């Protein structure tokens, strides 16, 4: 009976937790009693009938009594598709963290279950800690509560590229990662540790959670008992609990290389012999090429390795079938040049720009560089989108060059995909669909493909968008900023043909001009008044 | 430096057992992965066993999966493979790899290895 072993495996607590998120998500407290009502169907489990009994199929039989036409896995499918002294007083605390548990559960779909349990861990620790200080609760609380909103995001690019693309796709994605991750691991170590992930998570995209709490504590276990294969990196991750030490392996930081690797152009370049092994061996042989150009390289995304590898591997397909082909790919090397390239000076060129400007003029240059490209997106859109993007600047320029590529993938595959989501529901862009049904390794360079657009006609001149109100000056600084970059948008639309050069004078005359208002006695008035020296200051840039 | 050697070999028959060993010489064996792989009669390399450097991970091909089992002895330098329900489909040249060293890797049979020992012949006949 699985329904005992992971009893028996993850325990009660955990177990009550993990029955918590999934019944959560999937119906929008009243069943709750159900989750406690399941514990003890568990303790009957462990030949009663009904136990023993699939997984899903007990769970998806029983809440369904939405569509739930065939009650199978293949239903499931179709399923897919569609107050600090009071915080205090609650401290039954085992009913306060629930209670705290289901919302963070409630709000969002695609959290990885295994993450969640760790977090409600931590909240308790400060509050554990915050009732005996005098009073800083609510920082350590905010620090968490912010990190995991990302994390929702991620995994449903995970899941939607495991569909969009099989494991072989998200296999290689995991050796590439993996490799740089763990250098002084062999092959056949890393190999084994993608397997287990893999499995991990194509349980919880798919959405069994049952098992992956169970196959990631089973996959922490291991990593700690093999430290000695595996990273030097590994010891203090793994003197911690468990939620803890599993949590803390997936944020472990690079390991070093080992000192005088070999270059890997014997043995992929320089043997009479690849294309008899790529013959015996495909890909594991090219499975390999990854982890030996991965493990040497850190400060590359997951995704270049990838063209990397798909470069090489369109190499030998070609030159295995030639005359000479030792001599066909000597070459290749000298292919992975601009590849690499690409993308370096993409981050030199931006974080110069960034450096130079600051956050939110960084943020006004991209707004006008997007809007140009597609001028048919929403005004919300390009200010959110640009404004995303600007704060990836401020994340990644600050790293040393070798951290940069990396994190800018990180963070950039969010942004990307987000975006992607949007565009669906609401097309506007040829080029966008096009980008975003591209290859994971494309998608990215698609995007930076783009033109501006010399069809797209002015919009008429309408006079309340760029005129500024008096109530601007109670904003916080977030929206008083969206404000401006809402006018600036609608500037470009107005003027797409206009320099950069004319249209940040404009944007820094808004800026100036929000400032002067703000700190006069009669603000009314000199919103009135300066208004009109706006007006006449584009009008002597821009007309 | 590198050197494996397989032992253990020679004629047994239906239903018995034997036991294939392997010394290491070259770097050390505590740090990595062992495999054993055979050759039948009119056949490529077949992969049949996996371990890990600390032995605390296994992998079986299902053509000998219940039936044989792989160990280790990190201080003897000495591979082991434990064969029982012998049949007449065991019959091949058992060699023992890894993938230890910076030497060049061979591939056959749908893996790759950097070093083989010279392999020892069992025969299972009735």
């Amino acid at each position: 009976s699985e329904v005992a072993h992971r009893f028996k495996d993850l325990g009660e607590e955990n177990f009550k937790a993990l029955v918590l998120i999934a019944f959560a998500q999937y119906l929008q407290e009243d069943h709750v009693k159900l989750v406690n009502e399941v514990t003890e169907f568990a303790k009957t489990c462990v030949s009663a009938e009904n136990c023993d009994k699939s997984l899903h199929t007990l769970f998806g039989d029983k809440l369904c009594t939405d569509c739930c036409a065939k009650q199978e896995p293949e239903r499931n499918e179709c399923f897919l598709q569609h107050e600090v002294d009071v915080m205090c007083t609650a401290f039954n605390e085992e009913t306060f963290l629930k209670k705290y548990l289901y919302e963070i559960a409630r709000r969002h779909p695609y959290f990885y279950a295994p993450e969640l349990l760790f977090f409600a861990k931590r909240y308790k620790a400060a509050f554990t800690e915050c009732c005996q200080a005098a009073d800083c609760l609510l920082p350590k609380l905010d620090e968490l509560r912010d990190e995991g909103k990302a994390s929702s995001a991620k995994q449903r690019l995970k899941c939607a590229s495991l569909q969009k693309f099989g494991e072989r796709a998200f296999k290689a994605w995991a050796v590439a990662r993996l490799s740089q991750r763990f250098p002084k691991a062999e092959f056949a170590e890393v190999s084994k540790l993608v397997t287990d992930l893999t499995k991990v998570h194509t349980e919880c995209c798919h959405g069994d959670l049952l098992e992956c709490a169970d196959d990631r504590a089973d996959l922490a276990k291991y990593i700690c008992e093999n430290q000695d294969s595996i990273s030097s990196k590994l010891k203090e991750c793994c003197e911690k609990p468990l939620l803890e030490k599993s949590h803390c392996i997936a944020e472990v930081e690079n390991d070093e290389m080992p000192a005088d690797l070999p270059s890997l152009a014997a043995d992929f370049v320089e043997s009479k012999d690849v294309c008899k092994n790529y013959a015996e061996a495909k890909d594991v042989f090219l499975g390999m090429f990854l982890y030996e150009y991965a493990r040497r390289h850190p400060d590359y995304s997951v995704v270049l390795l990838l063209r990397l590898a798909k470069t090489y591997e369109t190499t030998l397909e070609k030159c295995c079938a030639a005359a000479d082909p030792h001599e066909c790919y000597a070459k290749v090397f000298d292919e992975f040049k601009p590849l690499v390239e690409e993308p370096q000076n993409l981050i030199k060129q931006n974080c110069e720009l960034f450096e130079q400007l600051g956050e939110y003029k960084f943020q006004n240059a991209l707004l006008v560089r997007y809007t140009k490209k597609v001028p048919q997106v929403s005004t919300p859109t390009l200010v959110e989108v640009s404004r995303n993007l600007g704060k990836v600047g401020s994340k990644c320029c600050k790293h040393p060059e070798a951290k940069r590529m990396p994190c800018a993938e990180d963070y950039l595959s969010v942004v990307l995909n987000q975006l992607c989501v949007l565009h669906e529901k609401t097309p506007v862009s040829d080029r966008v669909t096009k980008c975003c049904t591209e290859s994971l390794v494309n998608r990215r360079p698609c995007f930076s493909a783009l033109e501006v657009d010399e069809t797209y006609v002015p919009k008429e001149f309408n006079a309340e968008t760029f005129t500024f109100h008096a109530d601007i000056c109670t904003l916080s600084e977030k929206e008083r900023q969206i404000k401006k970059q809402t006018a600036l948008v609608e500037l470009v639309k107005h003027k797409p043909k206009a320099t950069k050069e004319q249209l940040k004078a404009v944007m820094d005359d808004f800026a100036a001009f929000v400032e002067k208002c703000c700190k006069a006695d009669d603000k009314e008035t000199c919103f009135a008044e300066e208004g009109k020296k706006l007006v006449a200051a584009s009008q002597a840039a821009l007309g | 430096e590198v050197q494996l050697q397989e032992s253990g070999g020679g004629l047994v028959q239906p239903g018995g057992s034997l036991r294939l060993s392997c010394a290491a010489s070259g770097f050390t064996f505590s740090r990595y992965w062992m495999f054993w792989v055979r050759q039948a009669p009119g056949k490529g390399l077949e992969w049949i066993s996996d371990i890990n450097s600390g032995g605390t991970y296994t992998r079986y091909a299902d053509s000998v999966k219940g039936r044989f089992t792989i160990s280790r002895d990190n201080a003897k330098n000495t591979l082991y493979l434990q064969m029982n329900s012998l049949r007449a489909e065991d019959t091949a040249v058992y060699y023992c790899a890894t993938n230890s060293g910076d030497g060049k890797r061979y591939c056959s049979g749908g893996y790759c290895y950097r070093s083989r020992g010279q392999g020892t012949l069992v025969t299972v006949s009735s």
